[PDB]
RNA sequence: UAGUGAACCAGUACCGUGAGGGAAAGGUGAAAAGCACCCCGGAAGGGGAGUGAAAUAGAUCCUGAAACCGUGUGCCUACAA
RNA sequence: GUAUGAGUAGCGAAAGACAGGUGAGAAUCCUGUCCACCGUAUGACUAAGGUUUCCUGGGGAAGGCUCGUCCGCCCAGGGUU
RNA sequence: CUCGUUAAGGAACUCGGCAAAAUGACCCCGUAACUUCGGGAGAAGGGGUGCUGACUUCGGUCAGCCGCAGUGAAUAGGCCC
RNA sequence: GUAGCGAAAUUCCUUGUCGGGUAAGUUCCGACCCGCACGAAAGGCGUAACGAUUUGGGCACUGUCUCAACGAGAGACUCGG
RNA sequence: CACCUCGAUGUCGGCUCGUCGCAUCCUGGGGCUGUAGUCGGUCCCAAGGGUUGGGCUGUUCGCCCAUUAAAGCGGCACGCGAGCUGGGUUCAGAACGUCGUGAGACAGUUCGGUCCCUAUCCGUCGCGGGCGUUGGAAAUUUGAGAGGAGCUGUCCUUAGUACGAGAGGACCGGGAUGGACUUACCGCUGGUGUACCAGUUGUUCUGCCAAGGGCAUUGCUGGGUAGCUAUGUAGGGAAGGGAUAAACGCUGAAAGCAUCUAAGUGUGAAGCCCACCUCAAGAUGAGAUUUCCCAUUUCUUUAAGAAAGUAAGACCCCUGAGAGAUGAUCAGGUAGAUAGGUUGGAAGUGGAAGGCUAGUGAUAGUUGGAGCGGACCAAUACUAAUCGGUCGAGGACUUAAC
């Protein structure tokens, strides 16, 4: 069980008994299977999913032409889940947030958000030195090795661009569908900014 | 630090490679037919958009 | 933002009093020491109020034995059973913070009778 | 959040009047403790009468923070001053008498004795 | 957000008054590309408070435009000064008594050589 | 770059409080005949037109090397240490 | 003499903005308005020192750490009773 | 690099409280061991300070008013063993 | 080698031993005296006041630290010179 | 010993950053025991992870305090000073003890004492451009390979059972909740929040009153939106496979017996390969699938020829942010809500100005939860994304099959 779903934002709930939880509010227009892959004619299993209809003035005729089997609007995201059941999937056919049930154990892949370029300090979480005494040595990110090498190993980990990775989250849990509004609450936080792509599967570990 | 060893003229155009200037945006203004860049007032004949300013 | 505004729509309540920073309010908040459900009552001035909908929360300050103790509860939480507003003082600002200094007689706020 | 030179008030009669945080018990790197944990301290001031005098090395524990807790409701408590209780290896307070209010986290960490002296829980 | 436009927070809001007003006197300027695009924000906010005319508003955009003298003219043999203000409640709160916004137009114009800054003219519609 | 430090406005310029120290810098053409006039340009500098045996001898002017820079291209070069 | 580093470091404590003018050419020169800075000074006198840097009219080769139509720069006159 | 703020803790930093923080003006109260009897001493440790009326012996007093805060900003000792 | 002082700016053994301070003190303070190798004008001992002197402790205070976060400006970064 | 370095290889400790060896400190497996149980001792296998906060001292070391499952031992120029510090070694000053007739010196102490360099190359961390991948394009993809992660306490139950005379007290199994670490995120608790709101001092300006502006660290002070954030919140190291290490076998002879091994066959560890997460076809071995465009024109030569209009498509340019040093990425360019403005809200602040009323007055109450309101939300083409241009295929050969 999967879906694709958008990032509205963050808001909390009071459940049963009066407990208060955080929960990611995730939007899921329903999804249209574009594409079925066999081990026939691609050599895995797995079916292609797309999300978020795009305006035609946004399309091209190749994107257009693809989505044409499955009868739809473009797509402005498009998605391959595996580990399903061929047999319950077909080109056209939709695929809707009451997927999940709440109370369902999932996981929640998404893209961080983009911090740019930063200090080894933030980047990494290395200690900085001292902010006194004499130092001179506040956020720099350490020795680079030994002398031996004449080189710097692999992974001597610096400054550079952060975030807009590609994370999962695992056993997060659905607190609630609301099928109406194509909506998923999921208990706690979730990779990404808001409007961004979501991924939700149902969770491997369980 | 300094240079170990001095740059030879291959290494030091490999290396300007990129530093080169470009030209875009150019493109004929309707009022006088004249290059200008789009989005700017064609400094001719100062007219934009079809109108003179 | 009008998405989650719909979601949290349905558990907001509604017979939340008219209160502001300032005004003395007893709460009666749920517990449960197990299964057994008691209501403990906190009264206390109203030190501040933040957030908005669902998320809006407020903090009651009250000195007992001698240390001064502050709650913040959910506006909308249902363990409280109800807020009733004993007094309403005079206040020139949003957040009391300053009342964590003072003791005894400083602390004092007057009454307007709304 | 109490740590390791961290200065509390005696919220009983054991002698003690102010404590001086030694270790944070209950983990190799802690270095934070909160309401209901237990902490190694030595009595930096201490009533000329009581049973515990200064200098004394007692284990204690955390019965009200500037930093309170956060109950699963949802809600908050927080108190105006950093004050522990002196306890016996058994968790029974070496006092007889509590003072001031008390966090209702001690009940779930079995510190019955205290929270039933206490003049109040919050 | 906003543009720091290489300034101290009172240095760039100085600035920011100078150009506002110079374009409500002149009602067409010369600037850089990053000042035209902050002068549109506050220069559309000066008129806006124009068309309320009421004498809060009139107080507010006090606060901002500069004393300077929008116009003189020579009526009934008699010389009359209209400030930066007056001319703003007199003259371009009714002029844009209709308009719903969008009072300014950004016309982007040849680099400057000293610089080559990106240059645009700005004026009222 | 020799020959007096100084072939040339040299014990000068310059340096130092002072004693003192102390340079660089020669060559159009036989003859200025040192490019009238025109064109681009604000000028500089060029292109013509002229002088000249020669102007790639045009005053940074005889010859004009190498380093260094640039243009054009006959061949080679983006799996290579 | 010319490279490399390299079109890189640096461009030396701080507020400028717009309109008009001049001009081949203007962020940098002139005028205007507002704004801002110093004010036991960043104001007014003077001794030493410098030695024409003073004024007027021209100029934009070089100097000005950018630009410059401008200058304590260059050219020509004048100025110390 | 220069600067502002910072939850909880408050020297656990460190060779070392380096740096920073904190105290800082005036008025009143009060002020130790020791001492060469001068000092120590602004020891320490405290209180007051804004505005509006009334009265004053003109320094106050009483009454009222406002703020989180009254040398409401800048300039002003940290102290002790 | 007297008085005086003494693990000292002098004590190697040495973190001497005991006492105080600290939860814990090779530093510090008091005392002891087997003074490696004090000692009376290259002065001995003590000493109020003084010290941008060295040393240890305490209060206050804090981004010194647990453990880092945000914001402002200058450079860095892009463009023209 | 004196082989490199004295036309210089910076020398202790600490900090930042680690990496590696196993002669293993904890955790994991097992044999023996003078192993009853709980504890242990010794040895074997095991380097996956972890292996602390202080007092003293320049210190390493060491002692001590308090914890921990444990507080491992070593290499890397006793790792790491063009990364930091400079407490010590050690310059010049001065003093003590001592030595010397002396200048001075240590067989010794004590106070104070300048730590320079803009990164060319490789290397390391990030990000682009070019071309390739054999027609040109738009997407989705497999995974050769690579990286990350790998820790562990306590309690409850089994059960006061097994064991033990008692004291004491489990294996195995099943639950709950932590420590440290770590991946994300701002709904909560807080921090910050220099174009948000308010109070307030001095001075100055808007002619004056009232109302405001300038400067005083943002003048100071009390709050605070977005964004960025930890100490805040949520999640993770879960289960399970395959081959093994030590170890234990089963069957089994050589060697009628015996024998875990020679053949045959199995159990067996935090370890190894998977499993979980991420990168990944420049994997020149350049893979795979879906979809789109269509075989044009001119000239040379049979040329995998040349250039020139294009198709699909992309880009220039322009409006921008959820992105960002710049490129890039992504959202848009009137086939339009991309930004600005406008309109309506929200957070936030806390009752505007101008009046009225009361008071001698400071000021209070009322008009009125008012006014103001950067980034937040929803609408609205009013302003600007205009008009345009550049680039971009016609698809080689050989041999199977059809
Ligand atoms: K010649
Ligand atoms: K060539
Ligand atoms: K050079
Ligand atoms: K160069
Ligand atoms: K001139
Ligand atoms: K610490
Ligand atoms: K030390
Ligand atoms: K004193
Ligand atoms: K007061
Ligand atoms: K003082
Ligand atoms: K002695
Ligand atoms: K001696
Ligand atoms: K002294
Ligand atoms: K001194
Ligand atoms: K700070
Ligand atoms: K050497
Ligand atoms: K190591
Ligand atoms: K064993
Ligand atoms: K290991
Ligand atoms: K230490
Ligand atoms: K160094
Ligand atoms: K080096
Ligand atoms: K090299
Ligand atoms: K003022
Ligand atoms: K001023
Ligand atoms: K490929
Ligand atoms: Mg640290
Ligand atoms: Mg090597
Ligand atoms: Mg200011
Ligand atoms: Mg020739
Ligand atoms: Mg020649
Ligand atoms: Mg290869
Ligand atoms: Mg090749
Ligand atoms: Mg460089
Ligand atoms: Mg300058
Ligand atoms: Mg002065
Ligand atoms: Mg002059
Ligand atoms: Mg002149
Ligand atoms: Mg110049
Ligand atoms: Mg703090
Ligand atoms: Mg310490
Ligand atoms: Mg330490
Ligand atoms: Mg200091
Ligand atoms: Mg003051
Ligand atoms: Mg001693
Ligand atoms: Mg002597
Ligand atoms: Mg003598
Ligand atoms: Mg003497
Ligand atoms: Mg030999
Ligand atoms: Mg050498
Ligand atoms: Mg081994
Ligand atoms: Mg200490
Ligand atoms: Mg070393
Ligand atoms: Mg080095
Ligand atoms: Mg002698
Ligand atoms: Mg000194
Ligand atoms: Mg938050
Ligand atoms: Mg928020
Ligand atoms: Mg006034
Ligand atoms: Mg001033
Ligand atoms: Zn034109």
């Amino acid at each position: 069980k999967g879906i694709l779903g958008k990032k509205v934002g963050m808001t909390q709930i009071f459940t049963e008994s009066g407990e208060l939880i955080p929960v990611t509010v995730v939007e899921a227009t329903p999804n249209v299977v574009l594409q079925v892959k066999t081990v026939e004619t691609d050599g895995y299993e797995a079916i292609q999913v797309g999300y978020q209809d795009k305006r035609e003035v946004l399309s091209n005729k190749p994107a257009k032409g693809h989505v044409a089997k499955a009868n739809t609007a473009p797509k402005r995201f498009i998605k391959e889940f595996k580990n399903v059941e061929l047999g319950e999937y077909e080109v056209g056919k939709e695929i809707k947030v009451d997927v999940f049930q709440a109370g369902d154990v999932v996981d929640v892949t998404g893209t961080t958000k983009g911090k740019g370029f930063q200090g080894a300090i933030k980047r990494h979480g290395q200690s900085r030195g001292p902010m006194s005494h004499g130092s001179r040595y506040h956020r720099r990110p350490g020795s680079m090795g030994p002398v031996a090498p004449n080189r710097v190993f692999k992974n001597k980990r610096l400054a550079g661009r952060m975030g807009g990775d590609r994370v999962t989250i695992q056993n997060l849990e659905v607190v609630k569908v609301d099928v109406e509004r194509n909506v998923i609450l999921i208990k706690g936080n979730i990779p990404g900014a808001k409007k961004s792509l979501i991924t939700i599967k149902s969770a491997v570990k369980a | 630090a300094v240079p170990a060893r001095r740059t030879s003229k291959a290494k030091k155009a490999k290396r300007r490679t990129h530093y080169k200037l470009t030209i875009k945006g150019l493109n004929a203004c309707s009022n006088c037919g004249e290059m200008k860049k789009s989005h700017h007032v064609c400094p001719a004949c100062g007219h934009y958009d079809g109108k003179d300013v | 933002n009008p998405l989650i505004q719909e979601l949290t729509q349905e558990q907001l309540r509604t017979d939340i009093p008219a209160f502001r920073p300032g005004d003395t309010v007893r709460v009666h908040a749920k517990v449960v020491e197990g299964t057994r459900e008691r209501i403990q009552l906190f009264e206390g001035v109203v030190i501040k109020r933040r957030g908005a909908g669902i998320s809006e929360t407020y903090t009651v300050r009250k000195v007992s034995n001698g240390v001064g103790v502050e709650r913040t509860f959910p506006l909308h939480t249902p363990r409280v059973a109800q807020i009733e507003v004993v007094r309403y003082g005079k206040v020139r600002r949003a957040k009391l913070y300053y009342l964590r200094a003072l003791h005894g007689k400083a602390a004092r706020i007057k009454e307007i009778r709304r | 959040m109490i740590q390791q030179e961290s200065r509390l008030r005696v919220a009983d009669n054991s002698g003690a009047r102010e404590i001086l945080t030694i270790k944070v018990l209950g983990g190799s790197g802690r270095k934070t403790a909160n309401i209901g944990d237990v902490i190694v301290a030595t009595v930096k001031q201490a009533t000329p009468g009581g049973v515990v005098k200064k200098g004394e090395v007692v284990k204690a524990v955390i019965v009200r923070t500037k930093s309170g807790a956060r109950r699963a409701d949802g809600s908050y408590i927080k108190f105006d001053e950093n004050a522990a209780v002196i306890i016996r290896d058994d968790k029974s307070p070496r006092g007889t008498r509590i003072f001031g209010p008390v966090a209702r986290e001690l009940r779930e960490n079995n510190f019955m004795k205290i929270v039933s002296l206490a003049p109040e829980v919050l | 957000s906003y543009r720091k436009l290489g300034r101290t927070s009172s240095q760039r809001k100085a600035m920011l008054r100078d150009i506002t007003t110079d374009l409500i006197i002149n009602e067409r300027i010369v600037t850089t590309e990053a000042r035209a695009k902050e002068v549109r924000s506050t220069v559309e906010k000066m008129i806006t408070l124009g068309k309320r005319g009421d004498l809060h508003a009139r107080r507010q955009a006090a606060t901002f435009v500069r004393n300077e003298v929008a116009s003189v003219r020579e009526e009934d043999e008699s010389i009359v000064v209209e400030s930066a203000l007056q001319k703003l409640f007199n003259d371009l709160g009714p002029r844009f008594a209709e308009r719903q916004g969008g009072y300014t137009r950004i016309l982007k114009t040849e680099p400057r050589r000293g610089d080559a800054a990106p240059m645009v003219v700005i004026e009222f519609v």
